[PDB]
């Protein structure tokens, strides 16, 4: 519950980044960085900072999962909070995410008062 | 206070009609034989972003005709489908469509429904025409309907109970919310803090594990009667 926790929403997409980022303000998050894929995320990635991915499943380069296991077969990254956001809640999205490693997922578009709560839990499961 | 959609719209109509507009020159700039990787992967880009803003506002005909644009970018981004001037003819006509929808969707006006049909048509029969003529050799030819119709017909009697052990306030309302997205909850026990529920046997014991293992733990899961 840092409304000044870094985002990287990771996304190749602008206005939803905004709106995100604008939800994200009604709430009171302000504190929003834009990232248009995986090798971009994971050279970006492999700079570091990043504490939590809002990562969109997909990206050119590298997607999501494979930023995800690349993520989890090399040394230094292999635990970071993905939360995935998707589209639609599904179960082998939701699962390979689990077998590979990833954190939680989220459905656009939400109220503030949706992601309000998403936030909670993955906060409350890490530790955080 | 209340999300209200009918104003996230004006900034994804003018992100839409710039995407479109790069669309557009990009398609244009393409050399079929021998297309730009980067350039290529821009058209797929803006085709990416303008179907989840499609999507996230429920516009319909602009996500599905979108969505068709997109495998088939996609498709000759990675390599799999050969380009020519016909495609990216195609391309532009598919392009000068979603201009149109989203136009449409600017007056709260519903899309050209014969345009989408034929441009929907077309980008099907063109990813069709993409595959040359279904896979190599037979496929599929047993693995499918494997160990014949069960006896019964959904396990004898071995769903294995499943004991959420250990849930919070709202949890029980929200787990039952979660465990109801991976598979379907019967004698829903809402105590004030458990939930007990028969279990399918519809995910590996090793998978849904892994899953509520999202919101809760390995040990706080039970599998027995």
């Amino acid at each position: 519950a840092d409304k000044e926790l870094k985002f990287l929403v990771v996304d190749d997409f602008s206005t939803m980044r905004r709106i995100v980022r604008n939800l994200l303000k009604e709430l009171g998050f302000n504190n929003v960085e834009e990232a248009e894929d995986g090798v971009d995320a994971l050279n970006k990635l492999q700079a570091g900072g990043y504490g939590f991915v809002i990562s969109d499943w997909n990206m050119p380069n590298m997607d999501g999962l494979e930023l995800l296991k690349t993520i989890r077969a090399d040394g230094a990254m292999s635990a970071l909070p993905v939360l995935m956001v998707t589209a639609e809640a599904k179960k082998e999205n939701i699962i390979a995410a689990a077998q590979a490693g990833a954190s939680g997922y989220v459905v656009k578009p939400f109220t503030a008062a949706t992601l309000e709560e998403k936030l909670n839990k993955i906060f409350e499961k890490l530790g955080m | 206070m209340s999300m209200d959609i009918s104003d996230f719209y004006q900034t994804f109509f003018d992100e839409a009609d710039e995407l479109l507009a790069d669309m557009e020159q990009h398609l244009l700039d393409l050399v079929p034989e021998s297309p730009d990787a980067e350039q290529l992967n821009a058209i797929f880009r803006a085709a990416h972003s303008i179907k989840g803003g499609a999507g996230t506002f429920g516009f319909t005909i602009l996500q599905e005709t979108t969505h068709l644009m997109e495998n088939l970018l996609d498709e000759a981004r990675r390599g799999e489908m050969q380009l020519n001037t016909d495609i990216i003819n195609l391309f532009l006509e598919t392009k000068d469509i979603m201009q149109e929808q989203l136009d449409a969707y600017k007056n709260s006006e519903e899309p050209d429904a014969a345009s989408f049909e034929y441009i929907c048509n077309a980008l099907r029969q063109l990813a069709l025409e993409a595959k040359g003529e279904t896979p190599s050799a037979v496929t599929r030819l047993s693995v499918v309907a494997k160990s014949e119709p069960q006896d019964e017909q959904s396990r004898s009697q071995s769903p294995r109970r499943i004991i959420l052990s250990r849930l919070k306030a709202g949890e029980v309302d929200l787990l039952e919310e979660e465990l109801g997205h991976l598979t379907t909850l019967t004698d829903v026990v809402k105590g004030a803090d458990s939930l007990s529920a028969i279990l399918p046997g519809d995910i590996a014991e090793d998978d849904i594990t892994a899953v509520l293992c999202f919101v809760i733990e390995a040990d706080q899961i039970t599998f027995e009667t």
